[PDB]
DNA sequence: TCGGATGTATATATCTGACACGTGCCTGGAGACTAGGGAGTAATCCCCTTGGCGGTTAAAACGCGGGGGACAGCGCGTACGTGCGTTTAAGCGGTGCTAGAGCTGTCTACGACCAATTGAGCGGCCTCGGCACCGGGATTCTCGAT
DNA sequence: ATCGAGAATCCCGGTGCCGAGGCCGCTCAATTGGTCGTAGACAGCTCTAGCACCGCTTAAACGCACGTACGCGCTGTCCCCCGCGTTTTAACCGCCAAGGGGATTACTCCCTAGTCTCCAGGCACGTGTCAGATATATACATCCGAT
């Protein structure tokens, strides 16, 4: 079992992540908020990715579940299939 | 595990309350395998009849219906060959709140009248809602020759 | 004439099976008409694309449990799922 | 004599040096960890191909990255160059993912 | 369930059965139509109605109306947590929007 | 006060309120009962055949299905009914 | 039958109703051009599409399902009409 | 004596008094010759059903008052409470329809 | 063009006509593909690869390399407008970002 | 035994490109994101055109239906240019 | 706090047309039967996923000094809301014409289906060059100090 | 304004490696040819609904005056992010090992497509009546100036 890794998600991680989105300057109450938002948008992804898996009666979550899952969310990935 | 204690309630139901014109029990040791004896209502074409009918609890009970079935051949309706019925707090309509007592009051106001909305047989069905005197007249030699 | 088919009696049944007395205006029963094609299209679509995708040639009743997992959001996902499952239940038997 | 830049001008230094490749930020082992958390939470007892892993990092990468950029967007719109949670929870909201 | 009446009345549902199955076949959805599918999605779509409907009742006996018309569904809609977010991009027609005015324009309490 | 051991039961399976709920119907029925009467029936009310479901997943999606009211009353007046019923 | 200026039929208090319905409490004097700009360009973007269906069909009136084909299209799904 | 309400409250009233409705608030013919304007624009030698030219008047309705929702979500944001053309810039530039 | 041959070559494209064929009818598109639909169909696929292909190849000058990769790839969708405006939702993996600072944040006198 | 055969567009986009730019190479990673983007489009195409014969109840896929579908998917100069190159590669190909 | 003044909600007749219901029929849904191939079950096999060292070292965590931006406060001069008298054209009803959507009938050329057959394309092998990398050197912004 | 020290960044050359592009063998799907049922093209007829016009009412648009709330600019404060040096935690990598489960092949059977026959569920159509819109006249709530 796993537990407190959300901090895995460090705070140079966020400010690099803001520097390529072209951001100059951060304010320290901005960190934890981006993790909020982070996870909720995985739990939106691998709860699907997860619910194909479940439908081919498989166990491991390969690279087109994901690429599924993103697409009917409409964030069409490129570079693993599909 | 509530099950025993839903049949129990049931069976104390039917000891210090008999239904009405009506009567039931267990046919044998297990709980899950009933019989019960109805008799015939004045207004239903089967006057001064006796029916002998089983009832199969399920698994699931109260919130799965326990499905019964005319032992006896009657030529009804809402009988088939069996002697199954349609009912519909049998099938979808089914409350788990409700007792015995109340399910043996719908058949008994079925009986009273039959519906052959959704009917099992149709010519039994179709005789009915044609020509009522050939009706209640097979139906009341039925149930003077197989009641009685 | 030509004749046109829609869920206008069905809608009406469910209506009156839940609140026996309000009717329904008539705007209200081509929204109602809409809203059931839209999600037949949507669920039998993403069905659709999961036969594809498994390489499988029918649409079961699974498939289609998994497009209700899939649309509708969690809540509306389990009891729809529940009473689906509930429906082919009985129709089997 | 410890000469240090004013601040201001290391940042833009970094956003040159991030706008100008293309390798993943979020280190890799701990965004796995993250995801396989998440993995157990919803079905017990998954295992995951590292490809989905890496599609599952470059997707939330870009996501992040689109997020910043239009919340900087909205402190700039603020007459500000910090961005600050109100920032984020703006671009969100406007953006249709929350309401 | 032995009953060979309408497949309707056999899986307890009200929407049509057989209707779902002849659109799952002729609309190019897959080659094959399983014996289940039509049942199931039928009954999906039934339950679906039956929130959506129960939620625009309610609505329209509040603004003490017998006769569900598309602003009750509008209110229906948009007052719930799911069925909103399950039509977060449809646009109900005549349907208003909600009655609500930001915290910060209200007047100053003086 | 409060009424009797009697009504305090499950109006179906005429067990104690074991982690009562309050429909909106005003009716009240065991967890477990609750639960049944709603994955394997209409989602309507077993006293007065009312639906709920919309009120389901509303309270549901916050876990305020339990009454902890009522709940804190029977496990302050019959605590020993709801121990012997939490071992089944 | 050409037609000419036809998007200042967009009046002034009609762009400040819209505005009204959407919470908008005091409205500045340059949203209003701004914001018949904006309306064209949705309206190039569904006509032209539309059209396009109908020019499919072999047809020369707009149908109803056509424009919200057309608005399905762009993820703009409108109930009330049709399919 | 002539009686008159403080600016920003006959705002309000009107705020209320629509979101209260459903009608349409663009008036019929002016946007119904606007939409045959860019019709024959587009393919000359057009005919239009009304249904069609209602559809279209009222996406455009919901679309305008989505747009004047989030456009006065920023107007806010950036502390104030009129909304100006840079609002609405950034409001359609977020929501991802021009960029 | 009458011809007994490969239908790609007879149609003067290069992608495959039969291949684009048989992905039509099995995939549960329609009833009956006509025999047109396939030529059509691969050579408007030709046509945009062959577009993203030339600004990609493009872009690869400029950076001295000669080799395509993604970043490339990513550079000449972005760089478009009407590719851009094809591809707005899609994430091209490894693809980086334009580069792209704001005016205001940009250091003052 | 024997792996099974995965079928890809990755010799015709490479014949496309060594038309387009004769000295250019392209890596892997490209190929694949050109790949999937093929695949990607050809979907995009298809369905549009299968829902627009499905609207008029037409039961077959003709060219009108790939060329209307073009003219619904592409922006302005996209949609211009790739009509042309069909309606030509048709025309070729039918004389 | 406070009494006018105005917009709003409320209770009451009334009246009309939209909705709910009954009917004929007819077309689509249900039922019985046959065949065949799609899917399920079993077996196997080897690809790759989890797990685990252990060493290096890039990267995160922490603390500090300060300076520059967030933010509050004042002010002021304009842009905009409110109200009103006036002018415009929308809305409505009614009428007339016909262009074109829609439906039916006929006929054939197009696509499906099937057996053969043969080369394009895919898997596997492999090798030389493009790109990665390091080290040094050239130069170019940046900052302070005048 | 300027100029000079200090980091940082861009060029350039030598070395190296692994993967991109090409070759070869072979399976299998794309092609060819023939047959056949029917979707679709086309002519013809119908008649529904869209277009054009007109006249009248009155609601909404409009142009204007004016007072004022606030948008915008300025100042001043202070505190909180930034840059940087130092230390400590853990990512990354190269390696090895076990085994599990994804993928594949062979067989069998039962579930669904296809066909034919038959009949009632539902649909277009017609009809009556009450739910709701309308108009009128009230009570009531809320705003605002002036105490
Ligand atoms: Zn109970
Ligand atoms: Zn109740």
């Amino acid at each position: 079992v796993l537990r407190d890794n959300i901090q895995g998600i460090t705070k140079p991680a966020i400010r690099r992540l803001a520097r390529r989105g072209g951001v100059k300057r951060i304010s320290g109450l901005i960190y934890e908020e981006t993790r909020g938002v982070l996870k909720v948008f995985l739990e939106n992804v691998i709860r699907d990715a997860v619910t194909y898996t479940e439908h081919a009666k498989r166990k491991t979550v390969t690279a087109m579940d994901v690429v599924y899952a993103l697409k009917r969310q409409g964030r069409t990935l490129y570079g693993f299939g599909g | 595990g509530s099950a025993l204690k839903r049949i129990n309630k049931e069976l104390s139901d039917l000891a210090r309350d008999p239904p009405a014109q009506c009567s039931a029990g267990p046919v044998g040791d297990d709980m899950f395998h009933w019989q019960a004896t109805i008799m015939g209502p004045n207004d239903s074409p089967y006057q001064g009849g006796v029916f002998f009918l089983t009832i199969h609890f399920p698994t699931d009970y109260p919130f799965k219906p326990p499905k019964v079935a005319f032992t006896t051949r009657i030529y009804h309706p809402n009988i088939n060959s069996n002697g199954s019925i349609c009912l519909d707090i049998l099938r979808s309509q089914w409350s788990p709140a409700l007792t015995i007592s109340k399910v043996l009051l719908s058949i008994c106001s079925l009986l009273c009248d039959p519906n052959p909305d959704d009917p099992l047989v149709p010519e039994i069905a179709r005789i009915y809602k044609t020509d009522r005197d050939k009706y209640n007249r097979i139906s009341r030699e039925w149930t003077q020759k197989y009641a009685m | 004439r030509s004749r046109k088919e829609s869920y206008s009696i069905y809608v009406y049944k469910v209506l009156k099976q839940v609140h026996p007395d309000t009717g329904i205006s008539s705007k209200a029963m081509g929204i109602m008409n809409s809203f059931v094609n839209d999600i037949f299209e949507r669920i039998a679509g993403e069905a659709s694309r999961l036969a594809h995708y498994n390489k499988r040639s029918t649409i079961t009743s699974r498939e289609i449990q998994t497009a209700v997992r899939l649309l509708l959001p969690g809540e509306l996902a389990k009891h729809a799922v529940s009473e689906g499952t509930k429906a082919v239940t009985k129709y089997t038997s | 004599k410890p000469h240090r830049y004013r601040p201001g001008t290391v940042a833009l230094r970094e956003i040159r040096r991030y706008q100008k490749s293309t390798e993943l930020l979020i280190r890799k082992l701990p965004f796995q960890r993250l995801v396989r958390e998440i993995a157990q939470d919803f079905k017990t007892d998954l295992r995951f191909q590292s490809s989905a892993v890496m599609a599952l990092q470059e997707a939330c990468e870009a996501y992040l990255v689109g997020l910043f950029e239009d919340t900087n967007l909205c402190a700039i719109h603020a007459k500000r160059v910090t961005i600050m949670p109100k920032d984020i929870q703006l671009a969100r909201r406007i953006r249709g993912e929350r309401a | 369930s032995a009953k060979a009446k309408t497949r309707s009345s056999r899986a307890g549902l009200q929407f049509p059965v057989g209707r779902v199955h002849r659109l799952l076949r002729k609309g190019n959805y897959s080659e094959r139509v399983g014996a289940g599918a039509p049942v199931y999605l039928a009954a999906v779509l039934e339950y679906l109605t039956a929130e959506i409907l129960e939620l625009a009742g309610n609505a329209a006996r509040d603004n003490k109306k017998t006769r569900i018309i598309p602003r009750h569904l509008q209110l229906a809609i948009r007052n719930d947590e799911e069925l909103n977010k399950l039509l977060g991009r449809v646009t109900i027609a005549q349907g208003g929007v909600l009655p609500n005015i930001q915290a910060v324009l209200l007047p100053k309490k003086t | 006060a409060i009424p009797s051991l009697s009504e305090c039961q499950c109006g179906i399976c005429m067990e104690i309120l074991v982690e009562p709920v309050t429909l909106p119907c005003n009716h009240t029925l065991c967890k477990p009962c609750f639960q049944s009467t709603v994955e394997k029936a209409s989602l309507c009310c077993p006293f007065c055949r009312r639906r709920v479901s919309s009120w389901t997943r509303y309270h549901t999606r916050r876990n305020s299905l339990v009454n902890v009211e009522l709940w804190t009353i029977i496990q302050k007046h019959y605590p020993r009914e709801c121990k012997l019923r939490a071992s089944g």
